[PDB]
RNA sequence: AGGACCGAACCGACUAAUGUUGAAAAAUUAGCGGAUGACUUGUGGCUGGGGGUGAAAGGCCAAUCAAACCGGGAGAUAGCU
RNA sequence: GCUCGCCGGAAGACCAAGGGUUCCUGUCCAACGUUAAUCGGGGCAGGGUGAGUCGACCCCUAAGGCGAGGCCGAAAGGCGUAGUCGAUGGGAAACAGGUUAAUAUUCCUGUACUUGGUGUUACUGCGAAGGGGGGACGGAGAAGGCUAUGUUGGCCGGGCGACGGUUGUCCCGGUUUAAGCGUGUAGGCUGGUUUUCCAGGCAAAUCCGGAAAAUCAAGGCUGAGGCGUGAUGACGAGGCACUACGGUGCUGAAGCAACAAAUGCCCUGCUUCCAGGAAAAGCCUCUAAGCAUCAGGUAACAUCAAAUCGUACCCCAAACCGACACAGGUGGUCAGGUAGAGAAUACCAAGGCGCUUGAGAGAACUCGGGUGAAGGAACUAGGCAAAAUGGUGCCGUAACUUCGGGAGAAGGCACGCUGAUAUGUAGGUGAGGUCCCUCGCGGAUGGAGCUGAAAUCAGUCGAAGAUACCAGCUGGCUGCAACUGUUUAUUAAAAACACAGCACUGUGCAAACACGAAAGUGGACGUAUACGGUGUGACGCCUGCCCGGUGCCGGAAGGUUAAU
RNA sequence: AAUUCCUUGUCGGGUAAGUUCCGACCUGCACGAAUGGCGUAAUGAUGGCCAGGCUGUCUCCACCCGAGACUCAGUGAAAUUGAACUCGCUGUGAAGAUGCAGUGUACCCGCGGCAAGACGGAAAGACCCCGUGAACCUUUACUAUAGCUUGACACUGAACA
RNA sequence: CUUUAAUGUUUGAUGUUCUAACGUUGACCCGUAAUCCGGGUUGCGGACAGUGUCUGGUGGGUAGUUUGACUGGGGCGGUC
RNA sequence: CGGCACGUAGCGCAGCCUGGUAGCGCACCGUCAUGGGGUGUCGGGGGUCGGAGGUUCAAAUCCUCUCGUGCCGACCA
């Protein structure tokens, strides 16, 4: 599947 | 935690089981489909 | 006997039951219940179609006689009962042949009365009549609209029907809805205003007095996303749309009433 | 007497730290809320996909949901990589 | 094997669900076991599940399912009557002990019981897919009676102490016993019996129901437990043997009383309240058609039948759901001692375990804990986290308040141990002896024996007596939401949702409305004091102006206007 | 002010000092009466502010007890990876260089530590635009349509006015 | 071989009356120990109601779609 | 700042669109009442049209240069 990271939005969203 | 399947063998039957599958036209279908395919278990009864 | 609670617990604090001592504190008659079972609002399709209905307490139907044919047999009024099933309170009655049935319970009620139906009868509470024989302006609670056929108009406690004229084989009477409906004459119809009447002034108090006469939540229009209910979404509140029913059409006025095939029958409707 | 009080079982999930190739695809420890009620629980039943159910979050409908899953039309179409 | 440590409302014990040979015994260690492995829930082989009484099957039905005909639908199909299925509920009956390596309320010993068939012997109106009765039912609360169960004494057996003392007011251990049968108690409910009559109980009824009288009132159901019996039986501390050192045999004492005591039982009771608390059969009774010497019905004794299927093992888990021998999830049952209000908590018993890598080192750092000079929020987005508070009795307690609250507000004081009051008191329990008597498990009086708080006075030890565990921090101002509650299973528990209360509006019942090509069903076996829809949201004081727009309600005129 | 942009408005209070807080003013950018106004005892794992107690939260960290980290023995993973003989600096350069130029420095190889760089790993960037892309949602967008509603003809007749 | 008007008709509009299609989720009867259906009798309603075809209205309840390009990012503006 | 709308007698809008006149409300001022005022019957006056002139016989207008003022936007991250 995917690591949770990818999945979080907090860290992955990072840069708007 | 509790998970998604929890057995119960009546419930199995009763909603899976040969007779289940024969008291309706598609349930039917299910059968024939699976004879047709030559499947070694139509319906995993006892 | 209305009666306020005392604050001892917020829920408490703005309750006030109805407490009525006569009545009969026991088992009611055996053989006069059948099992009920409750609905949860749904269908034979197991589709809730009505809505905010479930639980609430157990309930063994008392069965009642709405109609009323032992005529001329007269009964006496054992005990007056509280019914699970309704506003009203029922009398369990006994004829002089020995049989028993449960009746409404007009305002007289009172253990010892003497009850009787059919063309003779005395106009007193509590008789039933074909209106044919009863005096117009009498205050006649429930009341069949097909003769023979039992008894549906003003049976909610405190309920009753005004007979204001007769002409030909027709009566005309004001049910309390203050509609004028014309009606068969030949029909049956209970004499005097039915019971309880304080049965208004209860005040439940709490959520779950709701819940435990199996009555469910209601949820507004407007709490729900455009795909659940014709109302709101807005980001915050928000309404701007002639108000409906989840379906669409229109609440605040819109009469919904269609049957022409019983319009012949309404003299005048209500405001 | 009580959607009454303090508090175990039981039901919850407010804070923190740990854990984040975990002991665990959502838990551990210390604290926390409810605890005769709109409580909580075993068994069995009914509701079906633009449909269900929803004390309403677009929540939930088998670790899947702004339209479930399986097979089919099927080599959909792709002026894009 | 001896120590040590851990759980003990479990980490002990019995199951259901689920698994499906994991059970027991031999044998093997490659693979499986997060290491080794002689060991295993692993390989191979053999063994092991014994029932009239437990359970299924079975009779009975709830939800709901299916559904001859039937109604409906382009086909497929949908709904539903008669029925017929469906337990999570109702329905006859066995207990104590023993034994297997492995099952046992199933095998064995002792002692029982249930329902039918048949026979004998007495005595008799029997008889339904039918009537009535019963089965049959909620929540909370209150004690009384009682058992499990415990404690002590007595009794029995054994002990005379590795170190000063222990022949005693000393130590250790045991002191267990069923169904069944008899008795019918504490206590619950209920007036009995006869005669006649009757529009009810679809027919019938002797039953139930109703109405009269008539006569005695004590009759009848229900009923924990105790007591007797069961039982000279069993079990039994402990003994002696042998053992292939795992065990296996044999023998066998006392087996009483007092006090305490459940959340169990009496109790499906009793009291009270509103939200008003399954069904059907088994059972009892009633008769109809029908049978009248018969058959059937009742009883005693005798006898025969009770098939079939399940029964191993795990079951808060290494055997089930979690891909794993996974810190998770999993319903029911049992529940000892010391302290304690307690199923909290701490230490123990019975019993069960030390978690399937270990051995050393005693760095940084990380995780989890303990203590800290002086200072005491200076930290920080924020006291985040830590720290502190923490029991019982008495004294005492502000604004405000819907008069309940706020309140455990706040804050004080006492608290151990010893002696006395009182060689053990207030109280609880209660045997003798005497009287009463419808003689009983009765009652009255009776006070041994047993049990035994709290107070005060006096004294006394520590730094400290609510000494561990366990166990509120408190107060002031203010926004929001009345309140208990609900929610984004898995970053949001809130001021969001709900709520009682309020208002508008629809709905006259074949209701509006909803599911549905339809039949039909829900709304409701309800009927305007009802029901749907919409907004608002306890309570208090209140809710002003605008109908031009959009919508809705009303409007028999006229203008424009569809098929035809 | 859960509404105030200007705004740390202005005045009063609390502090040694207060963009928050409490009380006011009214100049309401842009409150207001059941998409309720103003109050409100009680309740709240609710938001903001204050104080006593308390303290390793802080000044500023010390020591200690346990579990890892380290050593030996047994078993034995992972992501990533064009190929590697894989230094510093200044400069050049698809514009932020271990790899180009120039130059400085550096014997070969572990172990324990730390994360400044390898525009480190992970996921064909949500965010931004683009495609004559998708989907759900909205409405007095367009075209249709179930539903509701209107009349005509049929089922459907007789009288008398 | 008539407008100022009226007796026999074939024919619309309106209003009364009737029953006989049609409705009946009134009552009773039988199939039948049956709250389904059917048949029957009867009361009520009655050429209405309802339904078929056609038809004007309404119709985000539901569906399929459209909603331009240029642009010193895109939008807004402007432009074509 | 930029977008786009408008300042018109003391003051606020029409007229602009579709070139012209510049109106109207009340106020100002005078008469007339009344003792006087206010009010009012009633008479006259009051605009470089916000500044400006190119088009043209004719510009407040249309267009262009331009001033503050009001209103809409300085947003997606
Ligand atoms: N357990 C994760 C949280 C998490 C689980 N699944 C996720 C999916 C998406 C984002 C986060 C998560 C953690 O370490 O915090
Ligand atoms: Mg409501
Ligand atoms: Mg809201
Ligand atoms: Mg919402
Ligand atoms: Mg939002
Ligand atoms: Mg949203
Ligand atoms: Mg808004
Ligand atoms: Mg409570
Ligand atoms: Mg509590
Ligand atoms: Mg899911
Ligand atoms: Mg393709
Ligand atoms: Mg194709
Ligand atoms: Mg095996
Ligand atoms: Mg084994
Ligand atoms: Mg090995
Ligand atoms: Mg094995
Ligand atoms: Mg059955
Ligand atoms: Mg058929
Ligand atoms: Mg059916
Ligand atoms: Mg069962
Ligand atoms: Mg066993
Ligand atoms: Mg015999
Ligand atoms: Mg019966
Ligand atoms: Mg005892
Ligand atoms: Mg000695
Ligand atoms: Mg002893
Ligand atoms: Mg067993
Ligand atoms: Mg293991
Ligand atoms: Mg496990
Ligand atoms: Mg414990
Ligand atoms: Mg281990
Ligand atoms: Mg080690
Ligand atoms: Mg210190
Ligand atoms: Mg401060
Ligand atoms: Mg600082
Ligand atoms: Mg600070
Ligand atoms: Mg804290
Ligand atoms: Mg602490
Ligand atoms: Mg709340
Ligand atoms: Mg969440
Ligand atoms: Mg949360
Ligand atoms: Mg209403
Ligand atoms: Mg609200
Ligand atoms: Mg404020
Ligand atoms: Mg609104
Ligand atoms: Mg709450
Ligand atoms: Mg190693
Ligand atoms: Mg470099
Ligand atoms: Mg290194
Ligand atoms: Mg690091
Ligand atoms: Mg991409
Ligand atoms: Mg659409
Ligand atoms: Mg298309
Ligand atoms: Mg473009």
């Amino acid at each position: 599947t995917s690591k949770w990271f990818n999945i979080d939005n907090k860290i992955v969203d990072h840069r708007p | 935690m509790k998970r998604t399947f929890q057995p119960s063998v009546l419930k199995r039957n009763r909603s899976h089981g040969f007779r289940a599958r024969m008291a309706t036209k598609n349930g039917r279908q299910v059968l024939a489909r699976r004879r047709a395919k030559g499947r070694a278990r139509l319906t995993v009864s006892k | 006997a209305v009666v306020k609670c005392k604050p001892t617990s917020p829920g408490r604090r703005h309750v006030v039951k109805v407490v009525n001592p006569e009545l009969h504190k026991g088992k009611p008659f055996a053989p006069l219940l059948e099992k009920n079972s409750k609905s949860g609002g749904r269908n034979n399709n197991g589709r809730i179609t009505t809505r905010h209905i479930g639980g609430g307490h157990k309930q063994a139907y008392r069965i009642v006689d709405f109609k009323r044919n032992k005529d001329g047999i007269p009964a006496v009024v054992e005990r007056l009962e509280y019914d699970p099933n309704r506003s009203a309170n029922i009398a369990l009655v006994l004829y002089k042949d020995g049989e028993r049935r449960y009746i409404l319970a007009p305002k007289g009620l009172k253990a010892g009365d003497q009850i009787q139906s059919g063309v003779d009868a005395a106009i007193k509470p509590g008789n039933t009549l074909p209106m044919r024989n009863i005096p117009v302006g009498s205050t006649v609670h429930n009341v069949e609209m097909k003769p023979g056929k039992g008894g549906q108009l003003a049976r909610s406690a405190g309920t009753y029907v005004q007979i204001v004229a007769r002409d030909g084989a027709y009566v005309t009477l004001r049910l309390r809805s203050g509609e004028m409906r014309k009606v068969e004459a030949d029909c049956r119809a209970t004499l005097g205003e039915v019971g309880n009447a304080e049965h208004m002034l209860r005040v439940l108090g709490k959520a779950g007095a709701a819940r435990w006469r199996g009555v469910r939540p209601t949820v507004r229009g407007t709490a729900m996303n455009p795909v659940d209910h014709p109302h709101g979404g807005g980001e915050g509140r928000n309404f701007g749309k002639h108000p409906v029913t989840p379906w669409g059409v229109q609440t605040k006025g819109k009469k919904t009433r269609s049957n022409k095939r019983t319009d012949k029958f309404i003299v005048r409707r209500r405001s």
